[PDB]
């Protein structure tokens, strides 16, 4: 929990050898030939399937966040997470993804056979709006499942710095955002409002963008889109802040070199209640490579007007965002080995979250590892401890 | 498995020796049976060929290596048990299936001299295991790309394969195909 | 052609694309176009595959979202006004143009809500655009990188191969000389 690793490393690899304190070991020498040893660790406390504490949850869980990739890398961690992989962790999770998938396929139908005409369209007496009947039942079944399973939290594995960490901490938001998002449509669909469609819109894109979740089942994706997040932070906002300031700074320049329609009702001439908002627009298509100059030209002063928007395009375009990929280079670069072992964290924290969701007997079931009489002890009644064998060469110590 | 006194002595063997061996050979002669009494396939299904002399070498003990060839035993029992196969067959130390491919991918020298210029019987550093692969194909089989591996992998590799040239004045060792052709370049390549 | 149907020519059309394309075999006989076709392939995997994953993700997000606001031609026979059985799937090539900086938003406003509209389209092109394509751009930046040592020794690998492909092809006499 206080992420101490010479003593954690010392503790688990210990290997005492005198009779007496024998018990005491936790990585024992089963057996040898030659230049290939085997070796037997001790997952007393590290694997203890829900009747007691366990280091692993602790450290996947509950620990510091600086060096938690260190603990998840020694000797039965790795393996031990590994083969809890194989066995359910997998699976599960691409029965997870495909069930999501899916219902965001019904989240998607319900929502291009939504009618859009009068208050709430129920008239639904046909086999049909029966079908996106099923459809939006089964989306709020969804939404107030994720709320709930996130105030569940709330009494259970919630308050840590949850709002910017890559290790789930983002998610827990979008999720309940999606979860709340979903229930005021269903709320304004029920109450009237013809709003429940603008709310449910958001909620869709959310969704999908919520399958970034199961990216976690690869390293190939999900170091990818922990990189997504992390230039989302550390390299856009820095950009937008910029870019905004530049923005009102030449749009109001512009703004200020048209004439009224106090005059002739033209906007591509003359200028009135909307001409500022539409050149934040223009003067954004026009940073991304997307939009025309098309001298408006219809100025007091043409020629000060087309001097400020080039040194907007050089200063935007061929500057600001072509720097922004030079950051993103830096970036990408730097957090790339960082983003491997987010996603160690990730991944095992995506095995504990089934195994946990299991009951008792069947995470017994899969229990890792193998019991083994290591040793005698009290009265000469034997050790029996599960353990992790872990088989080794070296040439080197005959 | 099969296991009969004699391994069992030397498998809890301690501090280099036990004065047990020696007595029990003894009573074997006076049974009768020391051709049959160093000489064993345990028939476990991972050890199928295991005898007292493959135990006597990796143990490192020179002693009763000696020992156990002076009384005629063998040297050329074939260790076929699957935990005597390759690590892709699901096993996991391959030497060859010999003593002399064990004391030689073993790194023990001293050994692999005695059981060629030993009095009594000697392996002759030409036999096939069960694929074909001689001593020196079998080196090639254990040799990771370390330095500790690399090391004692050349030496006897050179050791035999000049020492072999002495013996048997004809076709080199490292030409000796093995049953799918692959020489001991070829099988390293 | 022989069994009289008329798609000889739509089967033909990709086997020529695709005819060129193994044209990029033959730079192996020059390190500088061999390492650099090696290149293109990892990118094609280790960079572009995750980033297809993640766009096309996002596309039929926004894309499913914005058709959603967009009314029904059960009124007016239009697509830039009204929907009708094609409005999905030209989104995709529209929202597709559009992240590559090669078509102009060009605002439908035929909408029953159009603010929430355009709101959208924004953060479609911060998204994709601004930040996932030029994310792109800095991941084969890593990817050439790393690979361009791994590339010349395949390319030894590539270049060895064909020269005993071609040795093996010929007659022993000729092999002998
Ligand atoms: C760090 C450096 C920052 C530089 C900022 C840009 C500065 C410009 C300073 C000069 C100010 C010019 C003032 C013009 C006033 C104006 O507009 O006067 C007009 C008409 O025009 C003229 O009379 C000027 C004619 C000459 C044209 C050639 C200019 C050559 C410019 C060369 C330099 C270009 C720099 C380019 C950008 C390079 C940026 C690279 C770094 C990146 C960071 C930004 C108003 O007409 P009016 O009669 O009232 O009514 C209209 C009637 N009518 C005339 C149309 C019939
Ligand atoms: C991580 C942050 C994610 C933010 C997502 C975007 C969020 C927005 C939240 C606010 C929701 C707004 C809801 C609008 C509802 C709507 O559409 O209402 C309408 C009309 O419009 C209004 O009444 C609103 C007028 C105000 C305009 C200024 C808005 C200022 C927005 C500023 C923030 C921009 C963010 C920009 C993007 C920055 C992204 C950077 C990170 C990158 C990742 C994305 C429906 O008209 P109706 O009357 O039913 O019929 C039409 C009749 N009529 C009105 C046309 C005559
Ligand atoms: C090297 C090994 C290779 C083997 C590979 C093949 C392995 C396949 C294993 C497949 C089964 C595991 C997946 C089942 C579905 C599952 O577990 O779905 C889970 C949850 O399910 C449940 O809640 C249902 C409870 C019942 C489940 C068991 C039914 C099957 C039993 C058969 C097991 C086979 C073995 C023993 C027999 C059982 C009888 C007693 C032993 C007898 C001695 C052998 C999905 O996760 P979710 O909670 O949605 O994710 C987190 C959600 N959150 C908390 C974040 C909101
Ligand atoms: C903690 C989250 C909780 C959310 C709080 C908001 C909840 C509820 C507010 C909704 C009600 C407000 C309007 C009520 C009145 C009304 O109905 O007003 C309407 C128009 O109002 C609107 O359109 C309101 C805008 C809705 C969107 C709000 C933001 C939603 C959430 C934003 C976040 C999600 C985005 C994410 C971006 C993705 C990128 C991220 C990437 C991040 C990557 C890491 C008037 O029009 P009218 O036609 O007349 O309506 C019919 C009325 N009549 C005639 C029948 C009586
Ligand atoms: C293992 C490969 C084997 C391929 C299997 C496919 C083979 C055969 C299927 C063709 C027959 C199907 C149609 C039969 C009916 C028919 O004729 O239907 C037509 C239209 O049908 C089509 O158009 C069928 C699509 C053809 C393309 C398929 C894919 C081809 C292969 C794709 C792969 C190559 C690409 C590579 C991309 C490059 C980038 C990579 C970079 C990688 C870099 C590393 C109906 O129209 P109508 O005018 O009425 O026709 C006349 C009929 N009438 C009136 C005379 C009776
Ligand atoms: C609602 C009904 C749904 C029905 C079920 C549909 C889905 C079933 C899931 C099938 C796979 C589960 C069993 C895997 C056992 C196994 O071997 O798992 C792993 C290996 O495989 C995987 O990681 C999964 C490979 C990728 C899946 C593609 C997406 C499939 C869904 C779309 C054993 O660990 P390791 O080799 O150490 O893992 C390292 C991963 N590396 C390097 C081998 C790729
Ligand atoms: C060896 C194979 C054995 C197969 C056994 C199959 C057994 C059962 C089938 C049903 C499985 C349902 C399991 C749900 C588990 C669950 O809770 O799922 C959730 C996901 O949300 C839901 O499920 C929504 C609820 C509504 C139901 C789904 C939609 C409607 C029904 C669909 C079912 C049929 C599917 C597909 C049919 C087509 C399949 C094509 C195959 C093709 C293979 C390539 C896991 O999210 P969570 O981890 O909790 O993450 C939350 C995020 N947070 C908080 C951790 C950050
Ligand atoms: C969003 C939810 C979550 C998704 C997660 C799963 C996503 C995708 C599944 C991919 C699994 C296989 C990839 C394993 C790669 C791997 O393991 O290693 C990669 C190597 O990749 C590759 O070589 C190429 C990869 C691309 C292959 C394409 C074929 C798979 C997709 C299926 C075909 C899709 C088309 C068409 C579909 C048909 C349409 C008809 C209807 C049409 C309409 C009618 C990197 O290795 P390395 O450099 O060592 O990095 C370390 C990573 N390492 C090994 C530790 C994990
Ligand atoms: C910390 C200080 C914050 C102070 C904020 C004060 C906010 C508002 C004050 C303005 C009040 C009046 C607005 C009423 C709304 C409205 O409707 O206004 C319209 C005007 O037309 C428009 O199109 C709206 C233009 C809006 C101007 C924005 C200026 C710039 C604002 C800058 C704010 C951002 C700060 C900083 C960015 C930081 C960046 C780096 C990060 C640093 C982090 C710390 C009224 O139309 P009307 O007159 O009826 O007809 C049109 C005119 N006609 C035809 C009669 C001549
Ligand atoms: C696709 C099939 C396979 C193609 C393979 C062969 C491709 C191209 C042949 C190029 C061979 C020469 C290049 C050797 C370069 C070299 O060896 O080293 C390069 C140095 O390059 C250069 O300095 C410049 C290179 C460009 C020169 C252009 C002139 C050649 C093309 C001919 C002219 C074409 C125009 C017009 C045509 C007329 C039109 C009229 C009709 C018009 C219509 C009527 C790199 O060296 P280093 O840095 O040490 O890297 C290590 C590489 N190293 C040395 C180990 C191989
Ligand atoms: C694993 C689950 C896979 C489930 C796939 C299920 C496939 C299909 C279900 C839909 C069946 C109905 C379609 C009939 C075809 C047709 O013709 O539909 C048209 C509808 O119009 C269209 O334009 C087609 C729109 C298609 C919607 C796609 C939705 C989204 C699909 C998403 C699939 C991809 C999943 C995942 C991506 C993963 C990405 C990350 C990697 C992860 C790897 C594991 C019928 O027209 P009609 O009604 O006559 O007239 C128009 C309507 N009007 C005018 C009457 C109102
Ligand atoms: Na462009
Ligand atoms: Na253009
Ligand atoms: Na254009």
């Amino acid at each position: 929990k206080t992420g101490k690793i010479g003593i954690f490393q010392h503790i688990i690899r210990r290997e005492v050898t005198d009779e007496d304190t024998r018990h005491l070991s936790r990585k024992f020498k089963d057996w040898a030939y030659g230049p290939v040893y085997s070796s037997l660790y001790d997952l007393s406390s590290l694997d203890t399937c829900g009747e007691e504490a366990s280091v692993l949850e602790i450290l996947v869980y509950n620990s510091k966040i600086e060096n938690r990739h260190e603990m998840l890398a020694v000797e039965p961690i790795n393996e031990l997470l590994r083969d809890k992989w194989r066995k359910f962790g997998a699976v599960s999770f691409y029965i997870n993804v495909v069930s999501y998938l899916c219902a965001m396929v019904i989240f998607t139908l319900t929502a291009y056979y939504q009618p859009l005409e009068g208050t709430p369209p129920y008239p639904y007496r046909t086999t049909v709006d029966y079908l996106r009947l099923a459809g939006e039942v089964i989306t709020l079944f969804t939404g107030v499942l994720f709320f709930f399973t996130n105030i569940k939290d709330l009494f259970m594995k919630k308050c840590p710095g949850v709002n910017s960490l890559f290790i789930d901490g983002s998610f827990q938001l979008l999720y309940f955002i999606y979860s709340v998002l979903v229930i005021v449509s269903a709320a304004l669909y029920l109450a009237g409002i013809e709003a429940y469609l603008a709310v449910m819109v958001f909620a869709l894109v959310l969704g999908w963008m919520n399958a970034l979740y199961f990216t976690r089942g690869l390293k190939l994706t999900g170091t990818y889109s922990i990189m997504i997040q992390k230039i989302l932070f550390k390299d856009l906002f820095r950009f937008l802040l910029v870019y905004l300031l530049f923005m009102i700074g030449y749009a109001s320049a512009l703004v200020s070199l048209l004439n009224p329609c106090a005059n002739v009702p033209t906007y591509p001439s003359c200028r009135d209640s909307e001409t500022f908002s539409t050149f934040l627009l223009d003067l954004f298509k026009l940073t991304i490579g997307m939009g025309d100059l098309e001298m408006l030209s219809s100025t007091k002063y043409p020629v000060v007007f087309i001097i400020l928007l080039v040194t907007y395009i050089i200063l935007t375009f061929v500057l600001l965002l072509n720097m922004l990929i030079a950051l993103m280079g830096e970036t990408v670069g730097q957090v790339s080995k960082e983003s491997k072992h987010i996603w160690k964290l990730q991944w095992a924290t995506t095995i504990l979250d089934i195994e946990r969701s299991f009951p008792v007997f069947l995470r017994k079931a899969f229990r890792s590892g193998e019991m083994v009489t290591v040793g005698k002890s009290s009265d000469g009644t034997p050790d029996r401890r599960w353990c992790f064998r872990v088989d080794e060469v070296n040439w080197s110590h005959w | 498995t099969g296991k009969t006194c004699l391994p069992k002595a030397l498998l809890n063997l301690s501090n280099g020796r036990n004065d047990t061996i020696p007595v029990l050979l003894d009573i074997a002669e006076r049974t009768g049976n020391m051709r049959e009494f160093i000489n064993s396939p345990f028939r476990d299904i991972y050890y199928r060929g295991q005898t007292a002399l493959h135990i006597a070498i990796e143990r490192r003990c020179k002693h009763y290596v000696e020992l156990l060839v002076a009384q005629g035993a063998d040297v050329h029992a074939q260790a076929r048990g699957r935990f005597f196969q390759p690590k892709d067959e699901g096993g996991y130390f391959y030497f060859g299936e010999l003593p002399l491919s064990l004391a030689a991918c073993t790194n023990q020298p001293h050994i692999v001299n005695y059981l060629t210029e030993n009095p009594h019987k000697k392996a002759d550093m030409r036999r096939q295991d069960s694929r074909g692969n001689t001593v020196l194909h079998a080196l090639v089989a254990i040799a990771d790309n370390t330095r500790e591996n690399t090391k004692f992998v050349t030496k006897m590799y050179d050791l035999l394969l000049l020492k072999c040239a002495r013996l048997f004045p004809d076709s080199n060792l490292e030409a000796v195909l093995n049953n799918d052709g692959l020489s001991p370049l070829m099988m390293a390549a």
